[PDB]
């Protein structure tokens, strides 16, 4: 074909804070190894680095990459192009027109990926809040990812190898347990794990 | 927390 396949046909999301920058560089790696991804961020908002720490552009999920990024431009062009936040706004709006919130979508999955254990938690227990009626399982694994622009193409790199391996999977809810250990195991990071049901 | 982080 004209593209990569995923044999499994997952539905895979993957989950950060702010929907920005880990989750977006997964989110574009992932899609372009012929997966179906979806992203999200679990904060109550999208929260950017400033000219100082306690100065953070802080925006509303639904806001617009273009408008974010049109923002910072106005603010100091120069400043926010050094330090890549354009750039990475950038990548963003030709993925999708904005950052979405994990507790508001309605879109199921087969894998939930999160990139620390904060947004792990955050995703569980939101996933616990609701009355399952359906009892199709869905798997949150947590993979860490340090959140800057080289570690976050690098998890994008490790989350799309385990969703890879996964994917190989013909009877995933039997393998899985296992498959995540060998994966520990050979890349030596630790895996958070988590079945829960829509 | 930011994304990315304060640098």
């Amino acid at each position: 074909g004209s593209h990569m396949t995923d044999p499994s046909k997952l539905a895979v999301a993957v989950v950060d804070s702010s929907n920005m920058n880990r989750s977006m560089e997964a989110h574009n790696f992932l899609a372009k190894k012929g997966f179906n991804v979806r992203s999200y961020g679990t904060g109550e908002r999208v929260k950017l680095p400033g000219m100082a720490f306690d100065k953070p552009n802080v925006y509303e999920f639904g806001t617009k990459y273009e408008d974010i990024y049109r923002d910072l431009e106005s603010k100091d062009k120069e400043f926010y192009t050094q330090n890549g936040l354009l750039h990475m706004l950038d990548r963003n709006r030709r993925i999708k027109k904005c950052p979405e919130r994990f507790q508001d979508t309605k879109e199921q999955f087969d894998i939930i990926v999160t990139v620390e254990e904060r947004v792990y938690d955050l995703v569980v227990m939101h996933m616990e809040s609701m009355e399952s009626v359906d009892n199709r399982p869905v798997h949150v694994l947590n993979v860490d990812v340090v959140n800057n622009a080289e570690d976050a193409l690098m998890g994008a790199f490790v989350i799309t190898d385990m969703i890879n391996m996964m994917a190989k999977s013909t009877d995933l809810d039997n393998d899985i347990d296992e498959l995540i250990q060998e994966f520990e195991e050979r890349r030596k990071r630790v895996i958070l794990h988590s079945v829960l049901f829509y | 927390p930011t994304s990315p982080s304060y640098s």
